[PDB]
């Protein structure tokens, strides 16, 4: 959840400002932009994430099934191309940092989502409206 | 303070600090004072030489300061404050930004910092590109450092004289009334 | 040549004044080269500056009076008399033809190339000046071995200083250095009188005025060559 | 830091490693080798990008037609702003340009068997792809000292070039970013492939 | 073969070895320095030979030196007057230029084929092979006279007198290359060779044969 939401917060803040050039159905408000955008885009995204989850958790989709092997660690899906984990001195720092930033990002994404629900405007537009003249 | 350069024969071969400002200064504070003194000397020497060359009817740069905005070096004014005001704001911005990048590079790139056990007011980044004082003897180099400090202090006095002559109508005796 | 050798030469040149060197140029390392290399470069530069000024002082003196050649340059017909009537010697120069200027300049470049060539200097019997060689040397244009021979060399065309003694020749190189310094000051005085009027008090009203840039070898008439019209317009 | 023996320490940062945030201390020597390889790739691509950007702005272009089917020519592509040229290129042309670049990348990862991340990697080294780097043997005349100097020059020029290409591509869209007032060419700062 | 500095000293003692690009120490196609040096030397010799040949041809044919043969039966299009030599080549019919290029292609093909191994692979640069014995080529019932010394005026000279000729060939070829490029630059760009001749203002890309 922390990884998903710390992708999601950056996506949320940067979708207000930047667009894919000529992408159909853009709206700075991502809530409205979900409906505005083509359904096939979101369908393909969900399909790709389903493939990723299935292949990464093959035969390990359940509490009893997963973590049967002792070497399996929580969150260690083997994703480390740059091999930061080979340096064991910084592994504790990076693990704690992942955990804390994921937690802050879950909270932050909830904040952005519900603030856009409240205001109807995108994140930094609402932030400016808060920090505007009386 | 008694071991630093800058003292000359013109003050009894002795230090000039009437108001005790060096007595409340540690090694780091004295290094900061020397760095500030030298940088002020450098800036004031360049400033006073430029002001004298411009306002003394000296040669000006050939063409257009801004070919698009339409400002010739001759039309700038040949008067210090007026010329600086007439310089485009973009030109002033990029001059100050280049100087700021140089200052940050100076602070971050001269190791043993002048406030952590380094020579005060030396810039290996900007000095003698070609060859000039990379082969001089350690006594003539000290003599020329003393000369630098002396005529730099004189340049401080001169540039603030020009500023006072500009603002106060006729404050300097032997300077014009339209500085 | 060490600074001791420079001092000895200065003493031989001017016994009263002696070695004057307020500049650091003899102390710096030019292009990251050594002390000997720097001193050789400065000494050869002094000698060449001298020699060129000595030659050009006589040229200015003779052409300003008018001793122009009786023959004619370009076949269509603009005699050396017409180039002389163009004005004073700088006016005569910048009124010369483009190809005449280029031929003079590129022959001088050829001579400079042969002067700095290792083979020609070695054949004449001396090394390059920045690499432990006698400054002021110009090699023979005979021993270099052009495919078609050359009758006479540049220095010693007919061997007037042939034989002699090397002590004598060094004593006359002292004369060369002093005369070259004086000639450089003299020609710069002439050209200053030509451009800035009243700049040389003795020669005020005696040297013809001039407006072109003496440091511009080509003129507006030579704008056909690339990047010259704009440079004439961009002259300071 | 781990980036001490690595070449790249310059004259403008003293002669010490410039790692204010300590990323070189993060991760493994394999991670630092990846960082060095990415630095040199961004360097090289930025030099190429700035040269191509200057070519596009100058308008110098190849003589001929990009595609005889669509009829688009180098001149018609040159009429647009530098970033719009990529949009103007034919789709199959972009596809095969990216195919060539991908093949080069794949061979760089594959045929250079002592890998940059692996031990004895030589992260900047892409020679080994025979006749890819320096086909004319221009670097053969040099020695180790001049080769090290030229590698440092590569690194400096490339860092400056990536700053420069970012600057020119962001100047017009973000006015007042680069202070020099000149008509930087219009168009997006970022473009998608195809 | 000849070492680079030795060859340069023999060619011009004043210049000696000169290679700012460092192509003598290059590795073209990853074939090795010896092979690539042989390639460079043979390329220099070929360029020089072609330049001498083309320079004598240029001076000959620019003064309207048309062969006595009528050539084309309707009309020799390039023998017409008011024609710079590049325009004569352009005015030649396409079949003529095509046949010329196939002939030069046969010559180049046989030059590459007949070698000790190759000029790259430890062979003398610039050595055109003896044409084959007799009948070992399609047709060729009699023989093909060698492109070098068809009448065999090559045993006349001695080994050192051939080395001298080789060095003179290289230097003359460099001069001829510069001369032809001077001629063409003067034709296309007037006054580019101010100290050279004044040729007609021919305006056509010489690098387009057809
Ligand atoms: C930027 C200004 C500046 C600074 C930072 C310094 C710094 C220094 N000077 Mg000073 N100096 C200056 C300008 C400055 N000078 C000028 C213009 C002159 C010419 C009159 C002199 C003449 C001078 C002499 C003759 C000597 C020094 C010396 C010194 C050193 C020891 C005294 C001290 O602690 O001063 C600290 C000074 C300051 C923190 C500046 C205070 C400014 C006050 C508050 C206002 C000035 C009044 C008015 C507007 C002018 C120190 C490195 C001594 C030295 O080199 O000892 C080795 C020494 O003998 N200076
Ligand atoms: C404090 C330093 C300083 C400042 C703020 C200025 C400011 C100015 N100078 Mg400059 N100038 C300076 C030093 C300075 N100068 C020096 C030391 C000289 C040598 C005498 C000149 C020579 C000079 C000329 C000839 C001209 C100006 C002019 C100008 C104006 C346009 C900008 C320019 O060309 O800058 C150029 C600044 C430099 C080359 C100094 C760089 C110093 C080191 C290397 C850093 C502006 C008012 C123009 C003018 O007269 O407008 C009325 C003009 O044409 N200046
Ligand atoms: C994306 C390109 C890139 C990359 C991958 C690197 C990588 C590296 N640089 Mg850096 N560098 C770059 C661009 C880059 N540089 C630029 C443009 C400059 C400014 C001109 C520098 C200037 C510089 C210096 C002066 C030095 C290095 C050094 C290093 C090494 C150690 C620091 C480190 O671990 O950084 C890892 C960094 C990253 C993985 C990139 C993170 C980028 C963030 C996320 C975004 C930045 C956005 C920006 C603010 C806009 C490492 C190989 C040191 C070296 O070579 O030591 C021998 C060294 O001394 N670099
Ligand atoms: C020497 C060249 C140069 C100069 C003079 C400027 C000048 C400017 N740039 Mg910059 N810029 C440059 C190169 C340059 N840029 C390059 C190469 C790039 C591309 C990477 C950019 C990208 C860029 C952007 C994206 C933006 C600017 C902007 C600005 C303005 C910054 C004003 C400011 O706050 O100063 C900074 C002054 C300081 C003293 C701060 C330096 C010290 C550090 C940062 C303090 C510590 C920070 C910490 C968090 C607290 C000004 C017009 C802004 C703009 O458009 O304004 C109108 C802007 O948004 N520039
Ligand atoms: C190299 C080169 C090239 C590309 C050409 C090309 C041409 N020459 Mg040739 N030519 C060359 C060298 C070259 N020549 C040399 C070295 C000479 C002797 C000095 C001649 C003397 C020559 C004459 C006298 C004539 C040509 C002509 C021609 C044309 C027909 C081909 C021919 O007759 O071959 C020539 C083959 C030879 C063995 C000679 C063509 C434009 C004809 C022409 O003018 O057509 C426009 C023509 O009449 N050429
Ligand atoms: C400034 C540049 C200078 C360098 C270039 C240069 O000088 O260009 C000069 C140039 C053009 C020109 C210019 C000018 C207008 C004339 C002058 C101007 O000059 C200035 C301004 O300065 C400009 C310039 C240079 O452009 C052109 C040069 C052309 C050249 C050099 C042409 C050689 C053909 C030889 C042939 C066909 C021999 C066949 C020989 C054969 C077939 C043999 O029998 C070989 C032989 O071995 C055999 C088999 C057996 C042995 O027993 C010995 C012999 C020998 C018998
Ligand atoms: C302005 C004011 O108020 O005051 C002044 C200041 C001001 C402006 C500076 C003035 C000036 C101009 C000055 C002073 C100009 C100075 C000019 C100077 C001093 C010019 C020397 C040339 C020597 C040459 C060409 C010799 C060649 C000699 C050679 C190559 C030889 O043949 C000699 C030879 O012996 C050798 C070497 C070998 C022997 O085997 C024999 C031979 C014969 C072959 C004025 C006019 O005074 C006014
Ligand atoms: C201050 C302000 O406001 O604005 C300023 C700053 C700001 C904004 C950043 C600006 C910008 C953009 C900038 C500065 C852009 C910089 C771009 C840069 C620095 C681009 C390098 C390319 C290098 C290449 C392609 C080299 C290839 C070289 C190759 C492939 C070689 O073969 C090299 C070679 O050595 C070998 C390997 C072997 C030798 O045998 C032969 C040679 C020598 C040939 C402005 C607006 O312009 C100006
Ligand atoms: C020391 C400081 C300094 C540096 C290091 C520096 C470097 C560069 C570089 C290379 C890195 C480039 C490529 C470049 C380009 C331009 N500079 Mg700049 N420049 C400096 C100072 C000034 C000043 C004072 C002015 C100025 C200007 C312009 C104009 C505008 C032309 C026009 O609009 O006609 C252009 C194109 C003028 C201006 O913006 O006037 C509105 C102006 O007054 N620059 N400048
Ligand atoms: C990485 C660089 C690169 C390589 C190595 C490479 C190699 C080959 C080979 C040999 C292996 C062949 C046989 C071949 C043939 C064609 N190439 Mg191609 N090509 C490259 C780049 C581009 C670009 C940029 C374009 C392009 C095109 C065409 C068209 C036109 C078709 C048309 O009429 O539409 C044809 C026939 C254009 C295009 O695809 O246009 C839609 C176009 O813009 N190519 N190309
Ligand atoms: C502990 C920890 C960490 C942490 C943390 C942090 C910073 C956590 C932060 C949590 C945070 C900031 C949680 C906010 C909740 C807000 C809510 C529920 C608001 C509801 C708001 C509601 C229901 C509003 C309703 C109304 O508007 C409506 C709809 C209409 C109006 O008429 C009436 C009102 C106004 C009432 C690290 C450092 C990240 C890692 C470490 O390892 C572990």
């Amino acid at each position: 959840h922390g990884r998903i939401c710390m992708l999601a917060t950056v996506g949320y803040i940067m979708q207000e400002f930047f667009s894919l050039p000529g992408y159909p159905g853009y709206t700075p408000n991502p809530i409205e932009a979900v409906s505005s955008t083509p359904p096939e885009a979101l369908a393909q995204i969900v399909l790709v994430l389903s493939i990723i989850e299935f292949n990464s958790n093959k035969d390990k989709w359940t509490m009893d099934t997963m973590f049967t092997d002792p070497a399996r660690e929580p969150g260690n899906l083997g994703f480390d191309p740059l091999k930061f984990g080979e340096n064991k001195e910084t592994r504790e720092r990076l693990a704690m940092a992942e955990l804390k930033n994921g937690r802050l990002a879950m909270i932050a994404f909830s904040g952005m989502i519900h603030q856009t629900f409240v205001t109807g405007k995108p994140l930094f537009a609402s932030l400016n409206d808060i920090f505007s003249s009386p | 303070v008694s071991d630093m350069e800058g003292t000359g024969p013109e003050t009894g071969g002795k230090v000039f600090d009437p108001m005790g400002l060096s007595k409340i200064a540690s090694a780091e504070t004295l290094a900061w004072y020397r760095a500030a003194e030298l940088k002020h000397s450098r800036v004031a020497m360049a400033a006073v030489t430029g002001w004298a060359w411009v306002s003394s009817g000296g040669p000006l740069f050939p063409g257009y300061l801004s070919v698009e905005q339409g400002v010739t070096f001759e039309s700038l004014g040949r008067d210090g404050y007026a010329a600086w005001a007439a310089v485009p704001e973009a030109g002033k911005f990029q001059i100050l930004g280049v100087i700021g990048i140089l200052e940050i590079l100076s602070e971050s790139a001269v190791k043993p910092h002048y406030m952590a056990g380094g020579t005060p007011g030396k810039v290996p980044l900007l000095w003698d590109p070609l060859g000039f004082t990379a082969k001089l003897s350690p006594e003539t180099l000290a003599r020329k450092r003393l000369a630098e400090l002396k005529n730099g202090r004189l340049a401080m006095i001169g540039v603030m004289s020009l500023v006072s002559a500009h603002f106060i109508p006729n404050s300097v005796p032997l300077l014009p009334g339209s500085v | 040549e060490t600074i001791d050798d420079l001092k000895s030469l200065a003493v031989k040149a001017n016994p009263v004044v002696g070695y004057w060197n307020p500049t650091p140029l003899a102390d710096m390392g030019f292009w990251g080269q050594s002390q000997e290399a720097t001193i050789g470069f400065l000494r050869h530069a002094e000698l060449k500056h001298g020699r060129v000024a000595m030659a050009a002082f006589v040229g200015f003196c003779l052409q300003s009076n008018g001793v122009h050649f009786p023959w004619a340059c370009t076949l269509e017909g603009t005699t050396f008399g017409d180039i002389a009537a163009a004005g004073g010697p700088a006016a005569q120069w910048d009124a010369l033809p483009t190809n005449a200027k280029l031929q003079i300049l590129l022959l001088i470049g050829f001579f400079e190339l042969l002067s700095e060539n290792t083979y020609a200097l070695a054949q004449s019997g001396q090394k390059h000046y920045m690499r432990g060689g006698k400054p002021g040397v110009f090699p023979s244009l005979k021993k270099v071995g052009i495919p078609v021979p050359v009758p006479l060399d540049l220095w010693d065309p007919f061997g007037f200083t042939a034989k002699m003694s090397q002590e004598k020749k060094d004593a006359k190189l002292v004369t060369e250095l002093n005369n070259g310094r004086a000639a450089m000051l003299g020609i710069m005085g002439f050209v200053a009188a030509s451009k800035v009027p009243g700049s040389v008090p003795a020669l005020d009203g005696l040297i013809a005025p001039y407006s072109g840039e003496v440091m511009a070898p080509f003129s507006a008439g030579d704008s056909a060559l690339p990047f010259v019209e704009g440079m004439l317009k961009a002259s300071p | 830091s781990a980036a001490d023996g690595m070449e790249g320490a310059a004259h403008e940062t003293g002669f010490t490693t410039w790692d204010p945030l300590g990323l070189a201390d993060l991760g493994s020597p394999a991670t630092l080798a990846f960082f060095r390889h990415a630095e040199l790739k961004h360097c090289r691509v930025a030099m190429a990008a700035f040269t191509g950007w200057l070519v596009a702005v100058s308008g110098v272009h190849f003589p001929g037609l990009c595609s005889f089917s669509e009829g688009i020519s180098f001149e018609d592509i040159s009429q647009l702003t530098p970033m719009e040229q990529w949009g103007a290129v034919p789709a199959l042309g972009k596809a095969q340009i990216l195919l060539a670049i991908g093949i080069i990348e794949h061979q760089s990862e594959w045929k250079i068997k002592p890998h940059y991340m692996a031990a004895g990697g030589k992260p900047g080294d892409l020679k080994g792809l025979k006749s890819f780097w320096d086909p004319i043997g221009l670097t053969s005349k040099m020695d180790a000292k001049k080769l090290e100097r030229q590698r440092l020059s590569e690194i400096k020029n490339g860092r400056l070039a990536m700053i420069g290409i970012v600057s020119v591509l962001i100047a017009n869209n973000m006015p007042g970013a680069i202070p020099l007032p000149i008509a930087f060419p219009a168009g997006p700062s970022l473009v998608l492939p195809f | 073969d000849y070492s680079k500095e030795e060859l340069a000293t023999a060619l011009n003692p004043v210049v000696g070895y000169f290679d700012p690009l460092g192509l003598a120490t290059a590795d073209f196609w990853s074939q090795g320095n010896e092979a690539t040096w042989g390639w460079l030397r043979h390329a220099e010799i070929k360029h020089g030979r072609v330049a001498m040949f083309a320079f004598v041809g240029y001076i000959a044919q620019y003064n309207g030196l048309h062969f006595g043969f009528p050539l084309s039966l309707p009309e020799s299009p390039s023998y017409a007057a008011g024609l710079t030599p590049p325009e004569q080549w352009d005015a030649l019919p396409l079949l003529a230029k095509a046949q010329i290029f196939t002939f030069i292609g046969f010559l180049e093909f046989w030059s590459e084929l007949g070698m000790e191994t190759h000029y790259m692979k430890g062979g003398r640069p610039g050595d055109y092979p003896d044409f084959p014995k007799a009948g070992v080529i399609p047709v060729t019932p009699v023989k093909v006279f060698n492109l070098y010394d068809p009448f065999g005026f090559a045993g006349k000279r001695s080994e050192e007198q051939k080395a001298k000729g080789l060095l003179a060939e290289i230097n003359n070829g460099r001069a001829a290359m510069i001369g032809i490029m001077a001629f063409l630059a003067e034709q296309k760009i007037p006054g580019s060779v101010p100290w050279g001749p004044h040729l007609k203002p021919y305006a056509g890309e010489v690098m387009a044969p057809f």
